[PDB]
């Protein structure tokens, strides 16, 4: 439901500050590692919810490679899932893998979306 | 119809060509190769991890009626008697 | 093309029947398990549909018996159907004496119609669409069913008329000035 | 076809099951009591 | 094509049962479903066979009942089977609305589907209520009254709507009769909305564990997750074996086995289990009118819940805030119904009131804050 | 696209009564059909609307009725409703078969919507005279009598199948609770039913006069035959209003207004006039399980009736010898059902006997040889 | 799916180039133009086509009705009884 | 139901023989006339039951221009049907335009059938 583009508004308003940056940014690593995500072969990116215009029009725009990527990393989450097991620290997503390769995709999306919005309500 | 899931031939899913699949026919593969293992050590992995989800939630509620129910037994009780009366 | 990944521990030990054999039993282990359970459910539920307990007890009432007019025809109630309890006179049974072979969709006599003469006992309820038969306008001087004019002859048979059978003779047995089914 | 089956195993659990019923609550039965009220 | 893809009827049984391609990663919590409307089935079909024995009128309702119980062959099964694959029916609603919130299935491509299973739920509990009603058990007869005497709170209308709803002055006769129409009837338009929810969720297909396209692999509902069905279907009829048999009564009340009599008031005015978290909002609330509106904002407030949910990611498994948040609601609902039925003492009555204030919050409050809270942390998290 | 299309209740909706391609050239004869599903709905609503008053129980069922007649405010309304709209859902159905024979609409691409429209006539007479046994009147409890013994033909279970329809030894109070029970249900197993003859009848769509393919003009079902069959409703509503209001017991028998009582026998045991053809052949069959036998052949012989058609012409609007059959078809049927009514005297039973002969005969002869003799007729015509 | 009817874009129909329709708006035309000639002389013509088909099947059954039903009123009347008798 | 191809050949069965054909052509003759279909446009073989797969084959096979007149006059036919209105004998299809333009394709396509069948029975 929330634009990709207001929470990564709100991400960058809390980052220019050191001040919240180093009490949250441990925190939400911390918060990211216990999600539970990482050990089932996912990344942040392939949680995000598919069903919607702005999300289908960006994951059209994947270059071939990060889709077939995130295919196969979607069906072992799902293999996993099914059968109740969990890849090791070896075989897990890293942190240093969660590289947010479909942020930029789904912001250029939104931000056509919305220069849409604003044009047509004048 | 731009429904989100489509019938078999097409189900929405985007182009998946380099993922290759294997399975055995069941007619030759073990039943029961990983329920002794599983039922044992998988079930107290997932119990072990989601655990504290309901705990801590359950721990506060639970907290909260003994709180809520040790004190209407005290006020019924004779010597809570005059606090029931205070308290209405 | 490629290598495929070791099955090798996930493979079973068994033979190709064997194997097969054996989920074929276990499928349809399950299949009849199921019919039987079913068949219980769907056995237990119909029987609902059976006459309650209220009903069967109700049913194998005996009648207040006794002393009434030669001749006449009284009713009652058991089981629902009226029943055409009648102590015919002895002229009912001097002409039950005539027997009848033939002109009769089911000859019969007083023998096994009636225990005894002073106290006739048959259902009142037809034979073809089953009603209950006039009690003097029978053809053949018994009971006549009006709704196709078929005619009763005093020891219950089917004279004339659409009669599928004889007028039915309820299994009340007799006593002492009582009915007692 | 399938009602063969069906009928011979519900046979066979009822009359196991009334028989293990039956012994295990011989005494409180009104069959084995009646006798000791008559 | 296949006879069961050319045959219209067939070609249904086929979408709907045979080919359905469910996602591969669906757990048991998804065959709750099926279970739902097998319960329905059930109770339609035990209602029917009560219906052959069972008396509208006032004076021959308990009566009658009693006769099925006593005279009528397995009339005590049936009756049973009833009563209790009504609370059946409910625990697998519960547990069925429990997985939706958990697992997401709300969010925006089921929204529509989201909407028709609130208005089930509803139904279903005024279908449930009616059918109470039904016995005119001592607790039967004061709930039908305390629920119209509720109805007249409405400014306008509620003067009169009552002995419209009653056929009367007062739950007699008539009321007895209309609830019994109304409750052999309300149970088949629910079951038109049910095929319209398998529509609603047809359309778009069911939601997964992970929260994720099942399009990847999905797999066809037969053979794997009929077998699942019949799985959970086998242990839902043993369990309710278990209490049909074994228990019935437990989950009932016995006030309910007591001829009901306007004139004698019973020491506790309480629904069945599985209405407690509801009836404890209306003991709650001081107004009547506020304590109806209330009542039934807590189950309409589910349609809020999709607009609320401003999370990115459909479900709560890979959500460690959202998890506590949603647990600490499940707890903070049955201590809800369990405060239901005590009798109105003081920190029953504050606990009700918070309890009620915190159910009504997680929706307007706990999710938006926490699914935008998570948003960020994701985000902040994956950055580096 | 538009909201009517993508949205699945509106797509439905849409594909049945908005844009449903009907052939242009369907006159009003096709419109019974929807005539047909509002007899039903309103049906449904008169049902609900009496259960609300009317008792099961036999001691209280006629008392009830008089009460809903004198006492429920507008239950005489309702009451009537429900009696002529029984026999107008039975006018429609006759005239609804007699065009699907007419225009040949039982041919091979609609021959499975034919077996379910079959299937549903039968299940209608089966719930018409379960509401008929409803009432208790004489002719109700002897005409349930006369049936259920009829039953009884069936050599090897029709000995003991009796009593397991009654309930008892006799048509009494279990079997009227059945008879309500199983009443109040069985149109809603119709409903399903005729939601699966509305598939079958979309999957190849609507015949039409010409019997031709109608792919070549069609139009939307909306707004030309909506207002089509508004008018039909309409026509159906004023003349309906006319036998409710002004003449509501012409129909009926009046010997149903006397309380039932199994001593007393009716000179006359004759269903409603909408059974009497049926009726008509169980009393010229002299064997009672043969006499069952043929009525119900004489239902499902329209079973066999697409397969006994050997015409290479859909419809008989083209086809002299055809339309001469048919038509004395119908006046045969009429005969019959005139004979049904009457009582056994000779004249009638002899012409009964032969009205059944040659009512089975249309369809095992003069259909074949009639059909084959007009495909001769017209290659050797046009051969020239 | 080989329906005998499609949709609306592929009824099933075959080819027809060469076929001009031509309609006016209905906010420009007649409701009533052929109402008053049509009810009159066009129902009469319909009805005189459709007669004979009606009538000679009617004027059979009817004939025989007549003909059994006179023939059951003079059995039930005096000067019938013994036929009555004789025929029973 | 019935083959073309059995009606096809009763048709030539009484036709080979006059003592049947002087009785039975004029009745048919006058069958059709009767039979009201010419009125409304239509030739015999548009009257016949084109849901058949048999039937459609046929009319796939039919040549560009019979295949548009037929399906010109299936349209008139529906338009007076609609109407209720009939064509006067001058725009009537004269008797002698029945052709049975159809007949042939309908055979070829009955005798592919009846040859599929006894070969593959065989
Ligand atoms: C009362 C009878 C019900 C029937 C027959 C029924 C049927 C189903 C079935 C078979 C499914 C897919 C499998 C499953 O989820 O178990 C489903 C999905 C769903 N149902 Fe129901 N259900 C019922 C009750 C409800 C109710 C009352 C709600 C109200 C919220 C509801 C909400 C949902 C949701 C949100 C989904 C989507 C789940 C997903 O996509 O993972 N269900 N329904
Ligand atoms: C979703 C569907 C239904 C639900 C949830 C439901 C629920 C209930 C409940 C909770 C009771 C109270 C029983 C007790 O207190 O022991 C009840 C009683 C009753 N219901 Fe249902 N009901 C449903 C459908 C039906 C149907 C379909 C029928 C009839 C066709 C029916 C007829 C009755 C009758 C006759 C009783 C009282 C009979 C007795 O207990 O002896 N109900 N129902
Ligand atoms: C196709 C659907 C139905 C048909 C054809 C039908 C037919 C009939 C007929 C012929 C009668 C006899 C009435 C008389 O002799 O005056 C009757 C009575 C009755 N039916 Fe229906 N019925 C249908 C559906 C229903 C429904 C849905 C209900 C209840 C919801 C219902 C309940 C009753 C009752 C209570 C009576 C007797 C009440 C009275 O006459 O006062 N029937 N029905
Ligand atoms: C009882 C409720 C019924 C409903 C709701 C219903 C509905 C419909 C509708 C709307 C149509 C299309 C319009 C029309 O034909 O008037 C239709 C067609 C048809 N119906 Fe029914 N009908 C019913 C009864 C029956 C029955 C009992 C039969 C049994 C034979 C039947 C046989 C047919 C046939 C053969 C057609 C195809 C007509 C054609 O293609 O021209 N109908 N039905
Ligand atoms: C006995 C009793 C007392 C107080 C309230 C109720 C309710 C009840 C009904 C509704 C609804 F409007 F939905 F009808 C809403 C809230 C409620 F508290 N119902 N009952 C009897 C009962 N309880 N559970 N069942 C299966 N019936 C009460
Ligand atoms: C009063 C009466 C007498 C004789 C027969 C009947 C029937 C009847 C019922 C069936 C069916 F098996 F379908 F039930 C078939 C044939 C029949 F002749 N019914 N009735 C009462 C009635 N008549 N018309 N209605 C609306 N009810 C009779
Ligand atoms: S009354 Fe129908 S045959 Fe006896």
């Amino acid at each position: 439901v929330q634009s990709m583009t207001s929470v990564v508004k709100a991400a960058n308003f809390i980052l220019a500050r050191p001040t919240l940056s180093k009490i949250i940014t441990p925190l939400a690593q911390k918060f990211t590692a216990y999600a539970g995500y990482r050990e089932m072969g996912l990344k942040f990116n392939d949680l995000l919810l598919e069903e919607t215009p702005i999300m289908q029009t960006a994951i059209k725009r994947l270059p071939s490679e990060l889709n077939y990527s995130r295919n196969f990393r979607i069906l072992t989450a799902h293999q996993l899932a099914l059968s109740h097991q969990l890849l090791p620290a070896e075989k897990a997503v890293k942190p240093e893998e969660d590289d947010n390769y479909l942020i930029p995709y789904i912001l250029e999306a939104e931000k056509e979306a919305f220069e849409k919005a604003e044009l047509d309500n004048i | 119809p731009h429904t989100y899931m489509g019938w078999w031939g097409s189900l929405g899913s985007p182009k998946q060509k380099y993922i290759t699949q294997y399975t055995i026919s069941p007619y030759a593969a073990k039943p029961l190769k990983g329920a002794a293992y599983n039922a044992v050590f998988n079930t107290f992995r997932r119990t072990k991890n989601q655990f504290l989800y309901v705990a801590i939630p359950f721990v506060v509620v639970w907290s909260i009626w003994t709180r809520a129910r040790d004190y209407n037994e005290y006020l019924y009780t004779k010597e809570g008697r005059e606090e029931l009366e205070r308290v209405n | 093309n490629y290598q495929q990944p070791d099955y090798s521990s996930y493979l079973n030990n068994k033979s190709g029947q064997g194997s097969r054999n054996f989920t074929y039993f276990m499928v349809g282990s399950m299949g009849l398990l199921s019919a039987a359970g079913a068949k219980s459910t769907v056995e237990a539920f119909l029987s609902s549909f059976a006459a309650s307990a209220d009903v069967l007890a109700m049913a194998k009432v005996e009648v207040k018996l006794g002393a009434i007019p030669e001749g006449k025809n009284v009713i009652i109630k058991w089981q629902g159907k009226p029943v055409f309890i009648r102590h015919r006179t002895a002229d009912e049974i001097e002409e039950a004496n005539q027997v009848d072979i033939k002109t009769l969709r089911d000859p019969q006599n007083d023998a096994d119609r009636v225990k005894k003469p002073e106290w006739l006992i048959m259902l009142g309820i037809c034979t073809h669409l089953g009603c209950v038969p006039i009690g003097e306008a029978g053809d053949f001087g018994g009971w006549f069913c009006p709704c196709h004019g078929s005619h009763y002859d005093i020891s219950g048979r089917i004279r004339k008329g659409p009669a599928p059978l004889n007028l039915e003779i309820p299994e009340y047995d007799f006593t002492d000035d009582e009915t007692l089914l | 076809t399938i009602f063969g089956g069906a009928f011979a195993f519900q046979g066979f659990f009822d009359v196991a099951v009334n028989k293990w019923w039956e012994e295990h609550n011989k005494a409180k039965l009104w069959k084995n009591v009646k006798g000791k009220f008559l | 094509m296949p006879t069961r893809k050319s045959n219209t009827y067939l070609s249904l049984v086929n979408s709907y049962l045979i080919d359905s391609p469910q996602p591969s990663s669906i757990n048991y919590w998804w065959n709750l479903g099926s279970l739902l409307g097998l319960c329905l089935v059930i109770q339609i079909a035990s209602g029917v066979f009560l219906a052959m024995h069972y008396s509208s009128n006032i004076e021959l309702a308990f009566d009658s009942v009693e006769h099925i119980m006593r005279d009528v062959n397995a009339g005590w099964l049936i009756r049973y089977i009833h009563a209790n694959g009504a609370s059946f029916f409910f625990i697998c609603m519960y547990l069925h609305i429990g997985k939706a919130l958990y697992y997401g299935s709300y969010k925006q491509p089921r929204v529509m589907l989201w909407v028709i299973g609130v208005v089930i739920f509803i139904l279903t509990m005024a279908i449930a209520f009616m059918g109470y009603c039904l016995v005119y058990g001592q607790m039967s007869h004061w709930g039908a009254t305390v629920i119209t005497n509720l109805l007249s709170a409405i400014p306008f209308i509620g003067n009169d709507i009552v002995p419209f709803i009653w056929g009367g002055f007062s739950v007699s006769n008539p009321t007895i009769q209309r609830f019994f129409a109304l409750h052999f009837l309300l149970p088949f338009i629910l079951a038109a909305l049910v095929c319209m929810h398998l529509m609603a969720l047809h359309v778009h297909g069911s939601s997964n564990p992970v929260g994720i396209t099942g399009n990847i692999d999905r797999l066809p509902m037969h053979p794997y997750f009929i077998f699942k069905d019949l799985i959970t279907v086998f242990v839902f009829l043993l369990i309710f074996s278990l209490f049909v048999f074994y228990s019935p009564n437990t989950l009932g009340h016995p006030d309910n086995y007591i001829p009901g009599n306007p004139m004698v008031t019973p020491p506790s005015i309480v629904p069945e289990w599985y209405l407690l978290p509801f009836y404890a909002i209306l003991r709650s609330i001081p107004d009547k009118l506020g304590g109806v509106i209330a009542m039934f904002g807590a189950i309409l407030i589910l349609l809020s819940l999709p607009y609320t949910d401003r999370s990115i990611i459909r479900g709560n498994s890979f959500k460690v805030l959202s998890k506590l948040a949603f647990y600490l609601f499940v707890f903070n609902f049955i201590l809800l119904g369990n405060l239901g039925q005590l009798h109105v003492e003081v920190p029953y009555i504050q606990l009700g009131q918070f309890a009620t204030a915190y159910y009504f919050a997680h929706y307007i409050i706990v999710v938006p804050v926490i699914s935008t809270l998570e948003n960020i942390l994701y985000y902040i998290g994956t950055q580096t």
